[PDB]
RNA sequence: ACGAGACUCUGGCAUGCUAACUAGUUACGCGACCCCCGAGCGGUCGGCGUCCCCCAACUUCUUAGAGGGACAAGUGGCGUUCAGCCACCCGAGAUUGAGCAAUAACAGGUCUGUGAUGCCCUUAGAUGUCCGGGGCUGCACGCGCGCUACACUGACUGGCUCAGCGUGUGCCUACCCUACGCCGGCAGGCGCGGGUAACCCGUUGAACCCCAUUCGUGAUGGGGAUCGGGGAUUGCAAUUAUUCCCCAUGAACGAGGAAUUCCCAGUAAGUGCGGGUCAUAAGCUUGCGUUGAUUAAGUCCCUGCCCUU
RNA sequence: AGGGCACCACC
């Protein structure tokens, strides 16, 4: 049980991300942008994966099931309020954006705000604080 | 020189720049005579036993 | 004769939770695998069967002190909320969790609504808890 | 007869106690079953404020406080007799509330 | 330099555990981790397995410190 | 009907022990004396019984009701109340010699078993976070 | 009824070799207690701390730094586990190990820096500084290390009792006495 | 410090000079006598005066005292 | 008709600080010299039976620069209950 | 003679006094549950009731009035043997903490607290007053008070178990504290009650702490800045994010140079809770408890202040 | 030149 298996994977590649196999699975899939601790735990609960095993101990079928549930949360009764992209301003769809998708979403949001020349977009463009913080003394 | 044990028989008074040291008179335990004057750092009172690593020196009023 | 107050309370809670799970008539909400138990928590409970433990704890609290409502339960299960770079403060538990636990215990007929408001143990619930306490004492001895 | 509750409230302990003692002495003289003066916890109203009218100097504070003392007396007597007993001279600063 | 501990036993480390560890006077997860270059979780699990098999004896158990000893 | 009710104090914690003629029961808030938390300080509660022997307590039942203060203060209040209750029961329903000897044992071991510690929290004063500490002073 | 610390460690067999410190290490007879938690007023008057049991003085000195201030239950648990570890490692009485560690850690000569001049050290300050050095060594060994604080305290006490140079307290005492000798 | 002020000392000296025959070495009896024969506004002041009276009575028994003329 | 007002005379006009302050105020408004008015009030207070009194008048008494004149008599306490 | 002291408030003691259904205890009666065994005058009950047609005694615990109590009083030592100092016994206590606070001053602050006020200025295109919008928050930088941290004497997830101070529905005046039931994952929403308060919130189930769990020395499950998306609440109005909630993002920081602050006992420090501000509301302040030390009982070396020549 | 005092001084 405590001896390392022959199929143990030191490094996994999931969604163009290097997942360390030495970490526990829940805190190992948090290496993916868009997956935090809460979302990782709920995904693994939906996937019926034992939380006590390391990332390398997972089989290929288990990894594939985890990836599928991660990329399609709504099909597995993961509630909308759990998602980091709710009611998208362009499509109105609920989803969980991950990794390059998350980066593209951030760039698109900033580009839209700058294109309409909203105040927050201008603050982002100038590189200043955008949530009303004082800038006189901090942020140097 | 062997380590010596002395017994405080009288607390003379405070000494040092900030008054941190206490000047006392000690009588040797090996020989009841040969009482000398020593400077002690820390709270000391009559009847305490000091361990003199060098028993030849004298306080000389610090 | 053994009553609840005669035994170790943590061991009693574990035994009562095991008893409730083994009986298997306790109604469990569909969202137990998704929620966290309070806004001051950072993660969902480690134990998959946290609902049975919470129900056993609630029943023990009602045994010790009857007439407690959902607000009292949320006060009981409240804790410290850390606020990032701001100081920490007391925070209450999940009202839905407390209410569902109380309703499930009522469904088991171990809990009934008190006349003056809140909930209390039925004689059947008191009997069940005293039997569990006797089992805990026997196991310890 | 009716059960009469007299609630006395004051900021002066000495005058409050004098009034309570006089009321109880009157009730005893009229030969009435009187429950002794129940003393409610004293209330301490506090106002803490900066001493300075401006914002200058060492930040010193004034701690003003007012103390309110409350007493309860229970009687079993007719309303007319209770009113006659309460008709005695009441020291200034004592507020009396009679309930039947 | 950073110490790279093992999350799971290899054959040599497992044999070294099962051979030498039941002979220590003081057996704690921290000392076992330091000696065998394993993580604290692996050390705790291994010591629990040894206790279950009866190779070592439990002296004290606490949420912050667990102390075992040789039989 | 032989009984006494004796209190013990520590900070704002107050424990009243009712000691009556009995068979050797000792309870605190209805729980056995060995079940009171925190159990790090269980010997503090057991000290009166360990010092005097179970034979002294074999003839009395003592029930302790404690409230106020914190965990440690309640522990100290409970032990003081138990000791004082046994001393009072002995001095009232037994000879003075037994009371004197048990009181001497308790006093020799620890005076706070019979005499309350009068220390109380000191009031905060303006200009600092507490009773003595002052706010930091700057010059330039 | 013999009183044993934590119900395990007896005080009757504990011996204090150094006669200068015998009046400042309260360990046996009237100073034998079940727990190192008395809530006593030892700081009320001068020298009264000499009556405080030495285990309780160690427990008090373990409540550092600020984040651990006032957590005497935690330090009591730490001391209990450290004594258990010491007994497992040495087979001796943990009280005897603690007494030997304090005796070996107390510096006997110091320098007062009035250019510095050598002065003697009173027994009470010897005990105080020995406890301070032992706790400081344990704390610094345990910081940012998987080794627990109880294990670090046990190792520090064992090394100090043996007089080994692996002990932080022994090294600090040697440095202090060497500087005092130089300024003598 | 426990230095008694001129108020205490002068009151004690006058009390001794006027009522020496009723005073003794017992603080409690002296305190009762002082509260009987003098108007002292506060209990603490009465206790201080009685204590110094007792001290001076011991001194007077041991020998003459300059301040007091009996 | 619920509220009724009555008027009464102060028993010892010389011992009322408010009455004496108003008297001094109207003497000063009447053009009387500061020293004369203050000493008159002081003498009246002392003759009224007071243990002591203090009268302080502050402001531009003479010229533009402001100052205060204090007139004290008898015994006066400052500290304590 | 003022100031000091005395004084007032506060803390600690009273099984002595006064006396309480807006505080309780004990006893008894009824009820619930456990033990057939050893079933009892048993154990647990913040379950109900016992002046309140009539059915029980008391004040230890709580409240708060009166009085008492401590005086360097007793013993030993030092001292001119005075003033007083040190130690010890008995004792709740042998230095609790505050408030008040002299003469004489400062061109100290405040005319932005005032229907306090001299003079000057302005007074209808107003420096009056109201309304709308913006600003007071603006960010290459320097400084001060602070909060959160740098982790394992820890973080996380469960379980268990303890406070005290005090506020609460308002002249104008809109705005109170909230139990319980139901809906929602949460912030919240709906219904229905109590409290103008020792009566209801409330036995104020506080946090730290305690017991287990997972993590394992890795800028890591330490830290939580910054930032995206969504949901609520206050408000006439939330953009320059009011506040709150959810998912996500995951910066510096590995204990801090010269320098420097505060502090000696229930103190420092840790920890939470009230009050003020408040429609919305604490990283501030003013109080409260809880856990609870190391060091010292000294000196004039530094910084100052004071006295004498 | 000498002597006092203070954790808003030091030790
Ligand atoms: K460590
Ligand atoms: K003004
Ligand atoms: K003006
Ligand atoms: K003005
Ligand atoms: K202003
Ligand atoms: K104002
Ligand atoms: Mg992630
Ligand atoms: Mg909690
Ligand atoms: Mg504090
Ligand atoms: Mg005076
Ligand atoms: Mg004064
Ligand atoms: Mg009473
Ligand atoms: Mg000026
Ligand atoms: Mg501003
Ligand atoms: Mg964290
Ligand atoms: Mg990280
Ligand atoms: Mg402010
Ligand atoms: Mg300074
Ligand atoms: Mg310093």
């Amino acid at each position: 049980s405590l001896v390392i298996p022959e199929k143990f994977q030191h490094i996994l590649r999931v969604l163009n991300t290097n997942i360390d196999g030495r970490r526990k699975i829940a805190f190992a899939i948090t290496a993916i942008k868009g997956v935090g601790r809460r979302y990782a735990h709920v995904v693994l609960r939906k996937a019926d994966i034992d939380l006590t095993k390391r990332a390398g101990e997972l089989t290929e079928d288990e990894v594939e099931r985890v990836i599928t549930i991660m990329q399609n949360p709504r099909q597995y009764k993961i509630p909308d309020w759990f998602l980091n992209r709710q009611k998208d301003v362009k499509d109105g769809k609920y989803s969980q954006v991950l990794a390059n998708g998350l980066d593209n979403k951030l760039r698109e949001d900033l580009e839209r705000l700058k294109k309409i020349r909203a105040h927050r977009g201008l603050r982002h463009f100038w590189g200043l604080r955008v949530r009303g913080q004082h800038t006189k003394t901090t942020g140097r | 020189q062997p380590i010596k044990l002395a017994r405080v028989t009288k607390v003379l008074g405070r000494t040092g720049s900030q008054g941190q040291c206490t000047q006392v008179r000690v009588e040797f335990m090996d020989d009841t005579s040969r009482s000398i004057i020593r400077n002690v750092k820390g709270p000391v009172r009559e009847g305490d036993v000091l361990t003199l690593l060098e028993s030849e020196r004298e306080a000389r009023r610090l | 004769g053994v009553t609840v107050k005669d035994v170790n309370q943590q061991e009693f809670v574990r035994a009562l939770a095991a008893f409730l799970k083994k009986s298997g008539k306790l109604k469990v909400p569909e969202w137990v695998d998704t929620v966290k138990l309070a806004k001051h928590k950072e993660l969902a409970p480690y134990d998959e069967n946290w609902f049975y433990t919470r129900a056993a704890s609630t029943a023990r609290h009602l045994y010790l002190r009857g007439g407690a409502g959902v607000g009292s339960m949320t006060k009981i299960y409240g804790g410290r909320q850390r606020n990032g770079v701001m100081p920490s403060h007391f925070s209450r538990g999940s009202k839905s969790v407390a209410r569902r636990v109380l309703q499930a215990l009522e469904g088991l007929k171990m809990v009934e609504k008190d006349q003056d408001g809140g909930r209390k143990l039925t004689p059947q619930g008191q009997r069940d808890l005293d039997r569990i306490a006797g089992q805990v004492a026997a196991a310890n001895k | 007869i009716h059960r009469i509750r007299i609630t006395l409230t004051s900021r002066n302990v000495k005058s409050l106690e004098k009034v309570c003692a006089d009321l109880i002495r009157g009730a005893k003289e009229k030969n009435l079953k009187v429950k002794g003066p129940v003393r409610m916890p004293t209330k301490t109203l506090r106002i803490t404020t900066r001493k300075t009218p401006c914002g200058e100097g060492s930040k010193t504070w004034d701690r003003f406080q007012m103390r309110i003392h409350k007493r309860l007396i229970d009687l079993h007597s007719p309303s007319e007799i209770v009113k006659q007993i309460t008709s005695i001279s009441i020291e200034p600063g004592v507020e009396v509330e009679v309930t039947i | 330099d950073k110490l790279n501990n093992l999350v799971l036993f290899d054959k040599a480390t497992y044999d070294k555990l099962c051979k030498e560890v039941p002979n220590y006077k003081l057996i704690t997860p921290a000392v076992v981790s330091e000696r065998l270059k394993i993580r604290g979780s692996l050390a705790r699990a291994a010591l629990q397995e040894l206790l279950s098999k009866g190779l070592i004896k439990l002296v004290s158990k606490h949420r912050a410190q667990v102390i075992y000893t040789r039989n | 009907l032989q009984s006494v009710q004796v209190f013990g104090r520590k900070k704002t914690a107050t424990a009243v022990a009712h000691c009556k003629r009995g068979n050797g029961l000792i309870k605190v808030n209805g729980r056995p004396l060995e079940m009171i938390e925190p159990r790090t300080l269980q010997y503090k509660l057991l000290e009166p019984v360990l010092l005097l022997g179970k034979e002294r307590f074999a003839g009395v039942d003592i029930r302790v009701r404690v409230k106020g203060g914190g965990h440690v203060a309640q522990i100290y209040a409970i032990r003081q109340s138990i000791s004082k209750a046994l001393v009072a029961y002995y001095q009232k329903y037994v000879d003075e010699a037994s009371k004197k000897e048990i009181k001497d044992i308790l006093i020799q071991y620890d005076r706070t078993l019979l005499v309350a510690d009068p220390r109380r929290c000191e009031s905060k004063k303006f200009g600092g976070p507490g009773a003595r500490a002052r706010y930091q002073k700057s010059y330039r | 009824p013999d009183i044993k610390l934590f119900g395990k460690w007896s005080t009757d067999d504990v011996q204090i070799n150094d006669i200068s410190l015998q009046d400042y290490i309260a360990v046996k007879e009237k100073y034998a207690k079940y727990l190192p938690h008395s809530a006593g007023r030892y700081a009320a008057k001068r020298f009264r701390k000499a009556q405080c049991p030495i285990v309780e003085r160690l427990t008090n000195s373990m409540m550092m730094h600020g984040r651990n201030n006032g957590k005497k239950l935690m330090t009591v648990r730490i001391v209990k586990h450290a004594f258990e570890i010491i007994h497992l490692l040495t087979g001796e009485n943990p009280l005897q190990v603690l007494v030997n560690a304090i005796i070996n850690s107390g510096p006997r000569e110091d320098s007062t820096r009035i250019r510095r001049q050598a002065v003697d050290v009173s027994p009470l300050r010897r005990v105080n500084q020995a406890i301070w050095l032992l706790c400081t060594g344990a704390r610094e060994a345990a910081f940012r290390n998987i080794k627990t604080i109880a294990e670090c305290l046990a190792d520090e006490l064992i090394n100090a009792a043996k007089g080994s140079s692996n002990s932080y307290a022994i090294k600090k005492k040697d440095e202090l006495e060497r500087v005092a000798k130089s300024n003598r | 410090g426990r230095v008694r002020t001129k108020t205490v000392k002068k009151a004690a000296r006058v009390i001794i000079e006027k009522y020496y025959t009723r005073l003794g070495n017992d603080f409690h009896t002296n305190k009762r006598v002082c509260e009987e024969i003098a108007i002292i506004p506060s209990k603490k002041l009465r206790n201080k005066i009685a204590g110094y009276v007792t001290h001076l009575m011991k001194r007077i028994q041991r020998g003459p005292v300059r301040g007091i003329s009996i | 008709g619920s509220v009724e007002l009555y008027a009464e005379k102060v028993a010892t006009r010389g011992l009322c600080a408010i009455a004496q302050a108003e008297s001094l105020r109207y003497k000063l408004l009447g053009g009387l010299a500061v020293r004369r008015a203050c000493y008159g009030v002081l003498r009246f207070i002392m003759e009224s039976g007071a243990k002591g009194c203090e009268v302080v008048v502050s402001g531009k008494l003479r010229g533009q620069r402001a100052k205060s004149m204090k007139f004290v008599d008898g015994l006066m306490i400052h500290s304590g209950d």
